[PDB]
């Protein structure tokens, strides 16, 4: 078999550029190099390490950005912050998906594991809408706006609908 | 890579110039990425600029023909097993079924290469022997006759007269889809075993 | 350029220089679509003036076709699938049946896949033996000889002393036909059956 | 592009720099005329001026080697049929004598489609097999060996104990009958009939 | 200049861009040693930054096929022996294994020309006969059935009544016509011999 | 640029990259004059590099393999005759002999039709036949077991009770050192005749 | 035989291909595929549905392609 030392050595820069992509930055990296490097390691059954690395960087990015921004925001635009954080998460997840299809078609199927898109969605669900503090904040805030809206008071219904869409 | 209506793949170092539309038949295959001229798949070569795919051109042929005109044509000078592996690489289930059908036809035709080959023994005496030898099925080949000791007289006109071992070159189906038992079938097999 | 009466079809990448007229025969053929310039095309290049032909000439040849210069027909080593699909691309159910019969002919004369074989039992006693063994019918092949238990002349030289099971590989019919509409033949078959 | 000794050849759409002599070995071939300059050359294009050919083949290779050395090419997967089909077309003048054998050999194979095997019965006492078995003639294959009893001592240690049966193929071309206008041969055959 | 994450390698005349990871199948391989620059290497193609090594790309074909895909399938028309030579030059014990397995598979497939062919003998009773021919193992071909006298229970229906003889094209040796022996096996073989 | 330490050959119009020394393994080859930097070349070009070698690149493969590592390669698509032609072009005497042996081995089975098949007869009883067939020799095929009728020592359990005839096809070169026997060989032959 | 679960998808794809042919497009369509589609959708005694779809689609082609070019010039 092949020696794994330089595979892991380049995998470090690969994961660093992956995290850069997660921050919606592609102006300081070669997309072709990332695509080729990521695709290559899947053929020879290093996809377990790739799966775990993607899992951990997605989880860390989620914890350090989405939860923090959600908790820092105040209500009556808590929905706006949650929505835009979710949109940034989805954009990052889609751009990451653009990097990997082969693993998302062969490795996850042959390992019978979750797709990195679906896995990242699971992480977002666990860390935002099922996480206690954020979930209760969202629930009470939505309850408040849908109570006030029936009074004729001015609320933004698009954000409420979007939050419910995130929920289901 | 370079933008064109077609795309030039470096399949095993070999330039496949094929149109992007014929590669949009199966997004569920690696090719549909290689056709993206936008930064969804970016690949170049420091000599031509061709996109790079680390898949063989050996069995890429029949699969690409199946993508182009809807039907696979496995050349009868290349391993159908290799074509099945290439179908697995692009995991086209219809293509998988077609190459497995080709391999089954091979195994039926190559039952003497060690694959499925079915055998039976008939029991008959001469009178019926001529009849069922003459009315032997198309596909079943006579392989051996033998006499069995006759308590009547010394020979012919005894019910125990001739065994007739016959054979047929039967297709071997690639595993994972065939020879899958059932519970009540096993119950009856155990009943009839004794 | 390919916008004039001459065009450069990129068949397998290769530039075939041809008149539009020889390619505009009817729309049944694929090629008529490519040479005829029309909107909504995505099979053409304006960087060199060529209409691409996505089919490399590797099974563009065995296509069963008429009315130009080339060649066709399934051989005894040419793939059955390619000729079958190329016949189906030329429609007619009679064409499908006739091409299937041609494949069954080329596979059944040697009897492989149709696997069609004929078997007979010749009752010959010892002295006669070398006769029909040596004077066997050409187009046939001996397969087995078996003695018979006998009660006269010390078990040797009976009126029935040997069964020579002979065979031959060939199609009974290259079309693989069965079933006869003559009811009198059926009556006679049933009468001779018992 | 005749600008030097190397000229441009169009295969697969690619332009190859080939010397004149790799295209020139005889006036009959098509590659010759591209090394001759005349104002009727309509194979010129607007890209670089390369000369276009239909070639994107699968069987031109070994038979071009045949042209270049003059020995018919038979492979372990492409027999005298391959000679008989491609080496004829590439117009090698020496093949006319050679392909005849390729024709007969081909016939010698296709003549066995209606299987023609000379079948011989050789009576042997048991002690007399292994000699004539070990000294079987060339092209003569053993096929069957059947025991037989005898009137005295059950057959063993007697000349009537075994019948070997052997067969030999024909190298003959296919036939429908054999005839010679000699009447006395027919007289002798009829006399020997009884 | 000449090295990157990918590397351009000139096996034969052609240049393949392949990752440094893919080219190595074991760190004892010569190819890996050629991936990084060494002070010993002098002759190389510095025109495009690709190292020059002198081997046929046709037997590099299956080698790179196994290296990229992880499974070795050698074409039925190409020498598995050439693949083995390529592997032995490149010093890849893994490829030695697969070429060995492929050569065993081929020797099974070429078990008609001299190479070992497994043959086995089974006993069966008249009653059991139909079962054990019917339940005869897949991958084995029935070769012969012989009736024998009955030393027990009359003349027929004997636990030792018929000898079946079957065979398998795949040889019984661990590899080809020669396998590395073991001494204790010979000890036990001598033990059972007497 | 033709040579600095490496040589780019144009074999039949096909560019190949090698070094002077790989060709200098055998300094008697025709490529010796071509590779070395000397104005003895009767075919070369320095306008784009590479000496002109107007010869088969298809049959240059096995010859270059022998030139590099002294081993002949016999492909299934390779005309052993054609590689013999190329080897005699590049003057490798041992390769010539080996390829001649390959040619004759192929002819004794394929083109001369399957001939001189070796047949042997072996006396065995049950206890002997079981492992003899089990220990069946390498490159040999079982052909027929027959049970000899026996009255002495019953008709079973006798060292002389079964005869097993086996065979081995000779895809074998007829001996060129002298397949014609000498005088003393014929003396011993007539001595052993009776 | 008679079952409507699969006929809808192949029917719409077949009519789309027929229109593509009407829209002067065979450089991406295989005649063998469409021919097989028509055959399987016929032999299951859905030939009335093809007769209707054929009639409406030829009328649609006459209006959408023939009539526009006739009137516009």
């Amino acid at each position: 078999t092949m020696d794994e030392k330089y595979v892991n050595s380049i995998w470090d820069l690969l994961k660093n550029a992956i995290q850069e992509i997660q921050r919606k930055n592609n102006s300081g990296l070669s997309f072709e190099e990332l695509y080729r490097n990521a695709y290559t390691m899947v053929l020879h059954k290093h996809g377990e390490k790739l799966y775990t690395g993607l899992r951990e960087v997605v989880t860390e990015h989620l914890i350090n950005k989405v939860r923090e921004d959600v908790l820092n925001s105040l209500n009556n635009n808590f929905l706006q912050t949650l929505n835009q954080a979710w949109n940034d998460h989805q954009t990052a997840m889609v751009m990451i998906r653009d990097i990997l299809m082969y693993m998302d078609r062969v490795y996850v199927q042959q390992n019978n594991v979750e797709n990195v898109y679906n896995l990242g969605l699971i992480i977002f669900r666990d860390q935002v809408v099922r996480y206690g503090c954020i979930r209760d904040h969202l629930r009470q805030t939505l309850l408040d706006m849908i109570a006030r809206e029936r009074k004729g008071e001015v609320v933004d219904r698009g954000a409420i609908r979007n939050a419910c869409q995130m929920l289901m | 890579g370079s933008v064109s209506k077609w795309v030039r793949l470096n399949v095993g170092g070999t330039y496949f110039l094929t149109t992007r539309q014929t590669l949009c038949r199966d997004p569920k295959s690696f090719l549909y990425r290689l056709c993206q001229a936008d930064p969804d798949l970016d690949s170049d070569k420091d000599e031509t600029g061709a996109y790079l795919i680390d898949r063989d051109p050996t069995y890429f042929g029949p699969v690409l023909n199946y993508l182009r005109h809807g039907k696979l044509v496995i050349n009868k000078d290349l391993a159908e097993e290799g074509v099945l592996e290439e179908a697995e690489f692009y995991n086209i289930t219809s293509l998988i079924k077609l190459v497995k059908d080709k391999i089954r036809e091979r195994d039926s035709k190559t039952s003497q290469v060690p694959v499925k080959h079915v055998y039976r023994v008939l029991q008959c005496q001469e009178e019926e022997l001529t009849q069922m030898v003459s009315t032997m099925s198309d596909g079943w080949k006579f392989e051996q006759l033998v006499s069995i000791g006759s308590s009547y007289n010394y020979g012919n006109e005894d019910q125990a007269e001739f065994l007739c071992v016959v054979s047929k070159e039967l297709h071997n189906t690639p595993y994972g889809t065939a020879s899958e038992p059932s519970e009540k079938a096993k119950i009856l097999q155990e009943r009839g075993s004794r």
